[PDB]
Order: structure tokens, then C-alpha cells, then sequence
């Protein structure tokens, strides 16, 4: 009576992927940077 | 298999992976098919759909752009596969007497007078004796007055109550 | 035609640029069952900053949201503080400054190219809030206007970008003629 | 345009295989007709699996 | 053979992806290497779905490690026993 009486006690979600959305933005970002930096480069080279 | 936002965030992803394709591949001057803004749209929806190419970046930082997609298209898909499966799969797999009395949350009681409170009265059993304490402990009165009491106050307790009676009248309220 | 495509570069980097700030202010985000002030449950707008009760006992009380209560500390702070949103304003508004001195002072031919990069990066800082936000929402729901005003904006600029550097081609294709 | 009939039927029959296509559809509106039938693709096959 | 080692690296992460190609070797020698590679790519790419579909469907440290911390009632049976215990833990 006092003890066994008196018991009381699927989606994937962005949570579970957010790290592949980090990546690709990450990866967007350098493929930015990189274009730009071969772009100043051969501005230049262009110079001369 | 996956989330509304998933899906709205991979539409977002796409135009923006699209755009960039677009930018790195055409914005400098010392590079005057190859992509354009259509067709670098192509590119990228053919990739997710892992349905092939007709033409890839030949540049770094058009291939740079093409990776990322490629690896996010791969782990999208993938679990877009295994999570339909667990769908599927599980959905191949409270609901007795013992169950009913552990749980005390859930209410449940018998006609007033009648053999089902005899029956559990007069009863030997642990079961029922641990009901039988509960309903003559449980107030307010989990007891009814007739049948279609306790039909309607089930059908009106938002699941909370819960209704002991013989079978046949359970066969005739589920096949009407 | 060429003249009309400043025109309608300038009209989308000033529809982007509204459209974010107005987003970043107003408080329609997100549509949650909250609580409008402590010290029981009812629909809450739950801005980026502000979290205002609806439909309640006082309709209308506004409170500041408690972002706080190790990943997931670092991920609390991307959120309470909103640098993804607030710098996609920053970048879009620079944007369109670059547009703006195409004309005067012009000639130099890689201030639009600077606009496009502006434009594109404005895009994906709007992208990465979104996903910081509703990562660090979870852990019913809906999401108010401001959120669809978040998405419009980084739709619109991206097109903006696009046309940007449609621009810079064509003025290098005519400088090399 | 490299897609006769003899073609066309090649390249849906491809495409719902998951396997090559060795022609794209280059103009807008075969390209609309691409995407939907591989959006289809995927999901049948993902099904199937 | 257009594989150069910028070309070579680019094929092969497509391949793991399970991607477009857009150049196969042509030779014996290297048509080996890249069916061994596809093989690879298939068991495990097989293997990451597989496992993530079971993910997604299916201590004593008290003094086997102090970092947790443990105690007892101040006068009772228990701090007694411990205290007039021999055994080793």
C-alpha cells in the first residue's frame, strides 16, 4: 500500500543536421574567398 | 521523414549554393557551356536529386562549391532513406487490466449497483482487490448510475475516465 | 535594356534592405504557446529580441527574451545576440551604398562588382541566422511574418547580386570592345 | 536537340534507374520536364529501398 | 588520361559522394583503382545509411572514480558499518 501504491513515475529536426548546414555555408564562404583572392591577383599581374 | 524546416532550409541552401556557383565561376574578367546563372541552377538541383551531370565546375572554386553540395546532398538523402525506413519499420510493431491499476491518474469506475461491483467487491485476486480499494477510495464517486452514464462520461472526459462493463454492450457501441 | 537594369538593381537592394531591417525590429517570428511574464500558457509572438504576449489575461505586455537560463553555451550566444541577422543588414546596407556610387565616380567598374559580393554575402549571413534561430528555438509552433520577411529578403537579394554581376560582364565586355 | 522519341525514352528510362544519362535537356522547358521526373525518381526508389 | 592529381582528387570525392563523374579512366591500371574505389564507396556508404536507420529505430564511479561525490547520514547504521568495516572498498 505504501511503496507499489504510490508508483508516480520521429522527424529529423535542424537540430539533428544543422552541422552539414554549417558546413555548406562555410564551404560557400571560402569558395567566395578564394575566387576573390585569385581575381586581385591577376589584377595585377594585369598591371604589368 | 523530415522536418518543414529541413525542407525550407534546403530550398534556401540551394538558391544561395546556386548563386555562388554562378558568381565564381563567371564574375572575373580573365575567364572570357559553362555556368550560367541557369545553368548552374541545373547543376545543383540534378545534384540533389543524385540524378547526374551533364557538365562540373572545372575551376577550385567551383569545385569547392560543388563538394559541399555534394557531401550535404549525401547526408540529406541518406537520412531522408533511413528515417522512411524507421517509419516503415516500426509501424510493423496501456491496454489491460494491470496496466489500468497501476495507472491512478487515469479514473475508472462501474455501474453502482450491479455484478461488476459485486464481482470486484467479493473479489480474491490482487488486481482486483487494488481496484476494488481505489474505487471505494476514489472520490468523487467514480460509480454511475446506468450504462450510458459511463458511456457519455467517457466519451466526455477527454480519455481521462475510463469504463468497466460487460462485453456485449462494448460490441454493440463499437459496431454502431 | 541596359539603362533599366541600374533601375532595377537599386529598387531590389532598397526592397532587401527594408525588408531585413523590418524584420530585425518587429516581433512576429514565432507563434509559440510561452508565458508573457513571470513574477500560465498563452500564444506569444516571441520576436528575435522580445517575446510579447496575445490572446491572455494583459494582451500586449512585451518582455525581453531570456536567452540564458558547452556548445550549446556558444550556441545561446550566436542567438542572443543576433550577428547573423544584424550583419546581414550591415552587409546589404553597404551593398547598396557601392550601388549608388556606380554612377558617381564612375568608371572604376569594380564598385559593382563590390555590390554583388555584398548582395551574395548578405544572403548566406540570412541563411546562417535562420538555422542559428531555429536550432536554438527547439530545445505546436508557427512562424510569424517577419520570419517570411527574413526569407523574401534573402531571395530578393540574391537576385540583386545576380543582376549585379550581370552588370560588371557586360561593362567589361563593352570596355573590351 | 539530341532527343527524338527513341531518345526521350532512353533518358526516362535511365533516370529512373538511378544510373547515367549521357544527354541533359538544354532548353527551359525540357529542363522542367527533367526535374519533375527525377524529383519522382528518387522518392519511388528511396521507397522501394 | 586527364588526371592530374587536382583531376584525380576531384574524381575520387565524387565517387564517394556516389556523384557525377565526367571523366572515367580509359586505361587498365586505372580502371582498377577506381573499381576498387567504387567498391569501397559502396560498402561503406551502404553501411553509413544502414547503421544510421538502426540509430534511428532502435555507475560504481562513486569509488570507481571520486569526481562524483557520495556520503551518508551524520549518525546512523550506515556510517557505523563503513566505519567499522575491513574490506577493501
Amino acid at each position: 500500500k505504501w511503496w507499489y501504491d504510490k508508483g508516480e513515475c520521429s522527424a529529423l529536426s535542424l537540430s539533428n543536421v544543422a552541422g552539414v548546414f554549417y558546413i555548406l555555408v562555410g564551404g560557400l564562404g571560402l569558395a567566395m574567398l578564394v575566387a576573390l583572392i585569385e581575381f586581385c591577383y591577376k589584377s595585377r599581374a594585369e598591371a604589368k | 521523414p523530415l522536418a518543414y524546416e529541413i525542407w525550407m532550409c534546403i530550398v534556401f541552401a540551394y538558391i544561395g549554393v546556386s548563386v555562388v556557383l554562378f558568381l565564381v565561376s563567371r564574375f572575373s574578367p580573365y575567364e572570357w557551356n559553362e555556368f550560367g546563372i541557369f545553368n548552374s541552377l541545373w547543376f545543383s538541383l540534378g545534384a540533389f536529386m543524385r540524378q547526374g551531370c551533364d557538365i562540373s565546375p572545372r575551376s577550385l572554386s567551383g569545385r569547392i562549391v560543388g563538394g559541399v553540395w555534394w557531401f550535404f546532398t549525401l547526408i540529406i538523402i541518406s537520412s531522408y532513406t533511413a528515417n522512411l525506413a524507421a517509419f516503415l519499420t516500426v509501424e510493423r510493431m496501456i491496454e489491460s487490466a494491470e496496466d489500468l491499476s497501476k495507472q491512478t491518474e487515469i479514473a475508472y469506475g462501474t455501474l453502482d449497483s450491479g455484478s461488476t461491483k459485486e464481482f470486484f467487491r467479493r473479489s480474491k485476486i490482487a488486481v482486483f482487490d487494488k481496484m476494488w480499494t481505489y474505487m471505494r477510495s476514489a472520490e468523487p464517486s467514480v460509480f454511475v448510475r446506468t450504462t450510458a452514464e459511463g458511456v457519455a462520461r467517457v466519451r466526455k472526459s477527454k480519455g481521462k475516465y475510463a469504463y468497466l462493463l460487460e462485453s456485449t454492450m462494448n460490441e454493440y457501441i463499437e459496431q454502431r | 535594356d541596359r539603362g533599366v537594369q541600374m533601375l532595377l538593381t537599386t529598387v531590389g537592394a532598397f526592397a532587401a534592405f527594408s525588408l531585413m531591417t523590418i524584420a530585425v525590429g518587429t516581433d512576429y517570428w514565432l507563434y509559440s504557446r510561452g508565458v508573457c511574464k513571470t513574477k500560465e500558457e498563452v500564444m506569444t509572438h516571441s520576436g528575435l529580441w522580445r517575446t510579447c504576449c496575445l490572446e491572455g489575461n494583459f494582451k500586449g505586455l512585451c518582455k525581453q527574451i531570456d536567452h540564458f537560463p558547452t556548445a550549446e553555451y556558444f550556441l545561446r550566444a550566436v542567438r542572443a545576440s543576433s550577428i547573423f541577422p544584424i550583419l546581414s543588414v550591415i552587409l546589404l546596407f553597404m551593398g547598396g551604398l557601392c550601388i549608388a556610387a556606380s554612377e558617381f565616380y564612375k568608371t572604376r567598374h569594380n564598385i559593382i562588382l563590390s555590390a554583388g559580393i555584398f548582395f551574395v554575402s548578405a544572403g548566406l549571413s540570412n541563411i546562417i541566422g535562420i538555422i542559428v534561430y531555429i536550432s536554438a528555438n527547439a530545445g505546436s509552433y508557427s512562424y510569424g511574418w517577419s520570419f517570411y520577411f527574413g526569407a523574401l529578403s534573402f531571395i530578393i537579394a540574391e537576385m540583386v547580386g545576380v543582376l549585379a554581376v550581370h552588370m560588371f560582364i557586360d561593362r567589361h565586355k563593352q570596355l573590351r570592345a
